[PDB]
RNA sequence: GUAAGGUCCGGUGGAGCCGCCGGUAUCGCGGAUCCUGCCGGGAGUAGCAGCGUAGUCGGGUGAGAAUCCCGACCGCCGGAGGGGCCAGGGUUCCACGGCAAUGGUCGUCAGCCGUGGGUUAGUCGGUCCUAACCCCGCCCGUAACUCGGCGCGGGGGAAAG
RNA sequence: CUAAGCCGCCCGGUGGAUGGCUCGGCUCGGGGCGCCGACGAAGGGCGUGGCAAGCUGCGAUAAGCCCCGGCGAGGCGCAGGCAGCCGUCGAACCGGGGAUUCCCGAAUGGGACCUCCCGCGGCUUAUGCCGCACUCCGGGGUUUAUCCCCGGAGGGGGAACGCGGGGAAUUGAAACAUCUUAGUACCCGCAGGAAAAGAAAGCAAAAGCGAUGCCGUGAGUAGGGGCGACCGAAAACGGCAGAGGGCAAACUGAACCCCGGGCCGACGAGGUUCGGGGGAUGUGGGGUUGUAGGGCCCCCGUAUGAGACCCUCGCGGGUGAAGCCGAAGUCCGCUGGAACGCGGCGCCGGAGAGGGUGAUAGCCCCGUAGGCGUAAGCCCGCAGGGUCUCGGGGGACCCUGAGUACCGUCGGUUGGAUAUCCGGCGGGAAGCUGGGAGGCAUCGGCUCCCAACCCUAAAUACGUCCCGAGACCGAUAGCGAACUAGUACCGUGAGGGAAAGCUGAAAAGCACCCCGGGAGGGGGGUGAAAAGAGCCUGAAACCGGGCGGCG
């Protein structure tokens, strides 16, 4: 995913995608040591790295809302 | 260097020469001058005295020499320049020269005055020399042609600068070295009207 | 050795998990310059640090 | 873009260890003279989409696009530029790229526009 | 801890697959800061199922290793299809 | 060339090197029961006995069998060479696939190599208590301390109590 | 046509010397940069890659996440593979700013025979967050228990350098005790980017100088010493750098400081007000010195002026990252696998330093000679707003540091010798009509000075780091480490500590055939050359075969 549309989207869109790439990674992960005819084996990397934007966006969002409070 | 190592005496009793060895297997030798990685018996030491002393009187007397010793015309072709265009020895030149500020005016100039020759020696005989320093960056071995010698710089040092085995140096700042390198007299050399001034002035 | 403490055991995995062999395909792109590494271990004859 | 020290054990130093973006610079190749005479400049780094003329080598005269642009190894692949293994197929010859000349250049980039126009 | 984070991945082994089949048993490489009570939790929350009972041990790789008991009512078999282990 | 050595010829080698002048130096080796590395004779020799002298027949596997597998016979231990289980070891445990090296010989075998696995507790043990003893705080001594110490307050201390 | 055996040459094996190379060491004048930590350091443990073991990097967001800027088409570490994915909506990379940051560790709520465990109070619906070590400082409350709460400190780490204390022996004296080694090794405590010292109760006597520190020299001198071996300065003079200030008291007497809030001013400087904590056992004002200075009193004069500093609501400039520009052949013939070589014809040059590129290149590329740009930050200036400072004569009154200076004795230390400095013990003043020093003690003269309170930049010392350089080494050398090196490995433990670099221009890393259980062997291919990965050259010793001679 990309940090524009991360950005676009709010605090608990944003926890939802995080749980729902979450257990997909899950999946991916059991699927890696079960099978071997794997298509794609950069799943797991770019899931890591999308839950890890998604994280690092959303904290900024609430560091914003923060400050535009006080 | 080599003075790190922590040994212990074997000594006597043992059918091996009483030398210190590890105290760890599999107990090499060390800390001994003739053992490998111990220390160095006599090594270079950076408190040693390099530096040569020389009076100055001395030093006066021997630039008056190698002055002396520019003019002489056995000596500059003994020392290998190329004089058969020259005019005469000593060349003096007038002082419109200290402004040249172009390579290719002063090449034309040079060529006008008959040391491009030596310019072009000097080029050839400059080349790759022998042994490890080209490794430490002195992998050329540059040779030595005419020396400019003027009494004002004035855009002739950015001027004749690239030449190759050509320096420009003001008379006030000129030495035995500049004339005689590596200890042979007879550098071939240009003196300017204003230079020679000085050096009448100067007497030395 | 029947009764072990849990940092100690996992410690214990660890150097399990250490010691193996190199990748086929490390040797292959490295062009056999890297065939060993001096984590390699005999259970009966090198001893653990612990 | 910047090496100061005369010392060769620097110079390869900074050569082997350069970063990425100096790699960058570190790839250009003369243009022919037309394109010299039509842009003004002189040299500029090689790009896939660039057609050059082997200037040096086992294949000096031969002409091709290029395929492969190695900034790790300071290398380029040329179409045409192959060798023939024991069993058939076709490999490229990896070529420095001081030793070709750009003969058509790719200017489908604005930065290497820029780079044209500040070079100019 | 929080649920989402507690399953690291499942196991699909023989014996993993065997103890699907026969007594309603998934197993699961979890967190090893993870207690029973985290792991029942983070099952029941992800699958909607009910968990009966839960086993944990430590690997000798270091890894924590689950295996998790469903109730009669809930098939651990759809879950195992859900997962893409069948 | 008295000589320390120099230079040419033939071959290998594939990238640097030398004459002369003047400086400079970790500047010249057969020994130091010298140091490091490599390699000889001893030698295809000793050892592979002693304290428990154990194998044979028929079949199987495999390119290959004294040494691996099954059956029978014959033997050894049998108050331990049997059963259980600490400390210590840390994967040596299990299956499959193997014999370049390891195994005092061989090996198709293995505690060896490779690839996959394996340790599930409210009741078993730690966790609780205290013993000998130890630590921390105050206090005192010390030039001082991470050093020495009585007394007060707190804590720890047994996987066979 | 002699069996073993012996010597010499050739071929082959074993081995790894020599030669050439070098992203690593070593040493340096100069320049730069120098502390981190309870807002949780350094050092460690454990995890983290699709295939991932070591090193490196990161921390459950785990060889990475986000944002402005530079570069401009590839990228996914050491590390030449498979499959994939990321990038034109600007990646990789690079300068700056953020986010995440497990456990142990000063480790800190309480415990550790295992870097793992066990709690109590508030909020929170629950998830979950915060607080709770000890020794203190400034405050509040009460139960007056040092009990609770608010605010703030210390702890630990750092290669060398620094400051303050404790302090040997081997050794030399050709033995050895005073002495030397030596105020050394080492131990303990305390700071910083420097530290310490620093402004005369001094140095000197025809004359005088005028804080401290460092360099040259004074000088192996004065001087100490079984006057044995040995030990050993300062002043003056020539230099680098230069800078001086504040308390206590006399006098006055709350005119005062800190924390928090408000108002004016600009948001700042500055001004003003309220509450709380200090303060008459003295906050603030004033004053800091010798043929005296200051306080107080008296007298004359002055300010109308001059000067210094503070701040930036604003403006201008300089400097300041990644970075950008930056001339000239890749022309003809020959050799060559490949021209950087040879011969011929040209060009630039403020650029002929150095490196790469299939040979040795000023003109192929990077660069170099010379120029340009840069956010934050820093500096200077303009303009404006404020605060503060500034003169001479006389006196008869007052003040100017106490278990201190100093004396005797004892131990240490020193060149300090009847004449160094420090400490213990027993004594112990004057105090402005005063006091100290001038190398034995006292008396007189003369000269210099004012202790017993505090601070102070620059010139200096070092290098865990960086730039730059080299008559240093060139893989048994150079640091122990050119490389997955303080690693593997040894010891219960303090601690000890290796070996190990090189294919080729390009993997073009040998397709296919015969034999072998395999390992491999023979053909056949690639390459200029097998240089065949057991890879540059391949020496000597040793081993096998062939040849010549003896046998």
């Amino acid at each position: 995913m990309k940090p524009s549309e991360i950005r676009e989207m709010s605090i608990e869109e944003i926890d939802a995608k995080i749980r729902e790439l979450r257990l997909q990674l899950a999946k991916e992960r059991g699927l890696l040591t079960m099978g071997t005819s794997l298509e794609n084996p950069m799943v797991i990397r770019n899931l890591r790295r999308d839950i890890a934007r998604l994280l690092t966006i959303k904290k900024e969002k609430l560091r914003e809302r923060e400050k535009g409070k006080v | 260097a080599g003075k790190r190592r922590v040994t212990e005496n074997i000594g006597k009793g043992h059918s091996m020469a009483r030398v210190e060895r590890l105290k760890t297997p599999p107990r090499y030798a060390a800390f001994v001058p003739f053992a490998r990685g111990g220390r160095r018996t006599h090594p270079p030491k950076v408190e040693k005295i390099i530096w040569e002393d020389i009076n100055k009187k001395e030093k006066r007397l021997a630039l008056m020499s190698a002055i002396a010793a520019t003019a002489n015309y056995d000596l500059v072709r003994a020392r290998g320049h190329i004089i058969d265009n020259v005019p005469q020895l000593p060349l003096i030149v007038v002082d419109d020269l200290q402004k040249v500020q172009k390579t290719r005016e002063t090449r034309e100039i040079f060529k006008k005055l008959g040391i491009w020759d030596d310019i072009v020696r000097a080029k050839e005989k400059s080349g790759v020399r022998a042994g490890k320093g080209k490794m430490r960056g002195r992998r050329y071995k540059k040779a030595k042609g005419p020396l400019i010698v003027v009494g004002k710089n004035e855009g002739i040092v950015l001027g004749a600068r690239n030449h190759p085995g050509v320096d420009v140096v003001v008379v006030d700042n000129l030495g035995v070295e500049h004339l005689a390198p590596g200890t042979h007299p007879g550098r071939l050399t240009v003196w300017t009207v204003s230079a020679i001034e000085r050096l009448r002035e100067l007497y030395g | 050795a029947r009764n072990k403490p849990l940092a100690k055991k996992l410690r214990l995995a660890k150097a399990l998990k250490q010691n193996r062999r190199v990748p086929v395909w490390v040797i292959v792109k490295t062009n056999r310059r890297v065939l060993t590494h001096p984590k390699r271990r005999y259970w009966r004859r090198t001893k653990l640090k612990e | 873009m910047k090496i100061s020290s005369k010392q060769p054990r620097k110079q390869r130093k900074f050569l082997y260890n350069a970063p990425l973006h100096v790699r960058q610079k570190l790839m250009s190749a003369p243009l022919s003279r037309e394109l010299r005479e039509k842009y003004k400049v002189r040299n500029l780094p090689v790009r896939v989409g660039d057609k050059v003329r082997i200037m040096r080598g086992d294949y000096k005269g031969h002409e091709g696009k290029v395929v492969e642009v190695d900034l790790k190894r300071y290398r380029i692949y040329v179409e045409g530029a192959t060798l023939r293994k024991t069993n058939g197929t076709e490999v490229f010859y990896p070529i420095h790229p001081s030793n070709v000349m750009i003969i058509e250049l790719n200017l489908e980039d604005e930065k290497r526009k820029k780079i044209i126009e500040r070079r100019a | 801890m929080d649920p989402y984070k507690v399953i690291i991945r499942p196991v699909v082994t023989e014996k993993a697959i065997s103890l699907i089949e026969k007594e309603n048993k998934l197993t699961f490489i979890v967190d090893r800061r993870a207690t029973k009570q985290d792991i029942k939790r983070a099952v029941e929350e992800i699958f909607n199922v009910k968990v009966e009972k839960v086993n944990t041990l430590i690997t000798p790789r270091g890894e924590k290793k689950a295996y998790v008991k469903l109730k009669p009512e809930y098939s651990a078999s759809e879950v195992a299809a859900r997962l893409g282990l069948f």
